[PDB]
RNA sequence: GAUGGAGGUAGAGCACUGUUUGGACUAGUUCAGAUAAACUCCGAAUGCCAUUCAUUUAU
RNA sequence: GGCGGUCGCCUCCUAAAAGGUAACGGAGGCGCCCAAAGGUUCCCUCAGAAUGGUUGGAAAUCAUUCGAAGAGUGUAAAGGC
RNA sequence: UGUGGUGGCGAUAGCGAGAAGGAUACACCUGUUCCCAUGCCGAACACAGAAGUUAAGCUUCUUAGCGCCGAUUGUAGUGAAGGGUUUCCCUUUGUGAGAGUAGGACGUCGCCACGC
């Protein structure tokens, strides 16, 4: 689970998502891309499960980038508990994405073991989504 | 005095030569000398502040400065402005009468004779020496003293280039290597 | 340690200023010159013991 | 080393000399310049941008002295020559040195032939 | 069981005259915490920075070279 | 409706402070890519304050 | 309802770009101190980094060169300088 | 015209690289007797000067590497007016950025003095 070291307040407010990604969304560093097509929260468990299955399908490795980091806090309460006092303990991290975001991307790997990859990520994760290659600028070797 | 002479008539036609200075503005000169002593021992006896200063007034007719702490580190048990050093300046004659004294009397009392390193410059042609004791000196006596310490000593010069300050440091003296 | 206190004039004695000090720091009685009301001058003024 | 030149060390003081200094057409300001070998004086409105009338140290008709004395001959000209123009009630910008030496020998020079500080 | 819940009163800080306004002596034009914008033309500061006319005109919000703000009144 | 103005939100940006991914490097700075409620080099729509102003209206 | 906490005052976020705005919403301070740390007149410019230097070490104190602020502002934070 | 001084205007006025120049003026430079000064030092500030020099400041001129001033049309947002599930999304009408760019830019306006 990625976790950020040392945060200046311990809780904070959650919304308001309203879908339009405002950063990656187009493939930066390999040379395919898994992205988002809803807008949800994606959070470290996610994440790490969707890790897991992309690498143990490459043998002879390649190389794998998470795009995606968890900055925000949960808090939640516990059962028998009446409304009330301050807010509930942290419980979690999550990053939100909106539909756009490009998520993980994979390099030195032909297509079908970059697109297996891909394939066995997305059923660990809550968003619909599509697979992307680097297509067209003044240099894409 | 002494080398004022020296410069308009050996060195400063040698230096116009050797670089070959279109004006004579263009030679370097030497502007202060500045010297330091670094007690540190204020912490412990308030007394030794007063034994550098006498000594250092021995030298020269001139009653030092007072260098103070400028911050506090728990390293040294130090507060802010507790007094540590003293240091002096030098200008004019004041500072030809010291040089004189420096390659002529005085520094070679000092043996195993290493002169003057020459990873001494700064890099932009100002030149600091150093000293391990006080007992170099005609003006300090023997009894008197009773720590080991000594003082350095920084000379400060108008020049761009180190190897010309080298060459306007040597020609006066100071015996490198 | 700090006190308010009060000056009073030298001539008239009209106690004509309120005011503070840490008397710790200041052992001995403040002393100014201000402007009396009564003579309309400036005078010396001291604090009441 | 690097020495700076005075004269931009005395910018620096003059610009904060003027943030409070200023000379309208009723109180123009008498400024006052300072070289290694003259001294030299305006009597300047502000509103308008221009001078009033002047004098100098070393250029017209001074001379009779080399010590502090040439400033006090500038002094008591644009004394004269400002009164012809219908002007006493002047402000006195020190540029930005102390009025200290042969600036004061210019300034009390001027209190004495007809303008009011 | 919580340990904030605290808060000072509000102090309606502001413009309290607009551009274009005409103005008696002495009125307030603009409450602050340090220079926001500065004084001018017939315009003094107070203790605490409160901005006020010296004389009766029209009040104009202007621009003081690159970054700063200034506050002028203009009799007729 | 026209004219002037005060002010930092919706964007989006990384100059400042937190949070953060790759690469080159070295002391033994750099090239890219993200992010924020108590970040800001920037910055709307609308609302608000005015005016010897205009057109309708009756407060 | 009880038990727990809170009860006046200051600064920020919430607060929807004027002002105002709830909650047992999210973070902190106050119940003083200074006879100069107040007034006024002159003068001054910071924090770091790199290079050399005896004790002296990373880091006390000296010298030079870069350095718009990365310091300081009695005390919390914002706005200022 | 050239140079000294003193002013307005958002650095389009600045920074760095490069050249040249001493006619007067500006400077560096030379000294401490006398007015004044160093928490040590005539370094500075203060004064007396006029041997020396354009090396440094200053002035003029070239340069778009760094800063600065930047349109147009496209997007993101959002006044009014409407539609689907209402977490969110869409269609008309009006407004319209921040980025990214074409271009600008190595100042411009004025008073005084002296010299040609
Ligand atoms: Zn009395």
């Amino acid at each position: 689970m990625l976790v950020p070291k040392r945060v200046k307040h311990r809780r904070e407010f959650r919304g308001k998502m309203r879908g339009e990604a405002k950063g990656g969304k187009e493939v930066a560093f390999g040379e395919w891309g898994l992205q988002a097509t809803e807008s949800h929260w994606i959070t470290n468990r996610q994440i790490e499960a969707a890790r897991i299955a992309m690498t143990r399908y490459m043998k002879r490795g390649g190389k794998v980038w998470i795009k995606i980091f968890p900055h925000k806090s949960y808090t939640s309460k516990a059962i028998g508990v009446r409304m009330g006092k301050g807010k509930g303990a942290p419980e979690g991290w999550v990053s939100p994405v909106k539909r756009g975001k490009i998520m993980f991307e994979i390099a030195g790997v032909p297509e079908e073991v970059a697109r297996e990859a891909l394939r066995l990520a997305s059923h660990k994760l809550p968003v619909k989504t599509k697979i992307v290659k680097r297509e067209e600028m003044g240099g894409e070797s | 005095n002494r080398l004022k002479e020296k410069y308009i008539k050996e060195v400063t036609p040698s230096l116009v030569e050797k670089f070959n200075y279109s004006s004579v503005m263009q030679t370097p000169k030497v502007d202060k000398i500045v010297i330091n002593m670094g007690v540190g021992d204020a912490v412990s006896n308030a007394k030794n502040l007063d034994k550098a200063v006498e000594e250092l007034a021995l030298i020269t007719g001139q009653k030092p400065l007072i260098t103070k702490a400028k911050k506090s580190i728990a390293g040294f048990r130090l507060r802010e402005g507790m007094p540590i050093g003293a240091k002096v300046t030098l200008r004019g004659e004041r500072m030809y009468e010291f040089l004189d004294k420096l390659v002529t009397v005085s520094l070679p009392r000092v043996r195993d004779f290493h002169g003057v390193s020459k990873k001494a410059f700064d890099g932009r042609g100002n030149y600091t020496l150093g000293i391990k004791e006080q007992l170099i000196f005609p003006e300090v006596d023997y009894d008197l003293v009773d720590k080991v310490r000594g003082m350095d000593i920084v000379i400060v010069t108008t020049a761009n280039t180190d190897e010309e300050s080298r060459e306007l440091l040597a020609q006066l003296g100071m015996p490198f290597q | 340690m700090r006190v308010n206190i009060t000056l009073e004039c030298t001539s008239c004695k009209e106690r004509n200023y309120l005011t503070n000090k840490n008397k710790r720091n200041n052992p001995d009685r403040l002393e100014k010159q201000k402007y009396c009301p009564r003579e309309r001058k400036v005078t010396l003024h001291r604090e009441t013991k | 080393i690097t020495k700076p030149d005075k004269n931009k060390t005395r910018q620096k003081r003059h610009r904060r000399v003027r943030n409070k200094i200023s000379g309208t057409a009723e109180c123009p300001r008498l400024n006052i310049f300072r070289s290694n070998k003259n001294i030299y004086a305006q009597v300047i409105d502000d509103v308008a941008g221009v001078t009033l009338a002047s004098a100098s140290a070393l250029d017209k008709e001074i001379s009779g002295g080399t010590k502090t004395e040439t400033a006090a001959a500038v002094g008591k000209l644009v004394a004269e020559r400002a009164a012809e123009k219908g002007i006493k009630k002047v402000v006195f910008d020190r540029g930005g040195y102390l009025y200290h030496g042969r600036v004061q020998a210019l300034a009390e020079a001027a209190r004495e032939n007809g303008l009011e500080f | 069981s919580t340990s904030n819940g605290r808060d000072s009163e509000s102090k309606r800080l502001g413009a309290k005259s607009a551009d274009g306004q005409t103005v008696t002596g002495g009125s307030i034009l603009y409450r602050q915490r340090g220079t926001k914008i500065y004084p001018g033309v017939n315009v003094g500061i107070g203790g605490d920075d409160t901005l006020f006319a010296k004389v009766d005109g029209v009040v104009r919000f202007e621009r003081k070279g690159r970054d700063k703000k200034q506050v002028s009144v203009y009799p007729v």
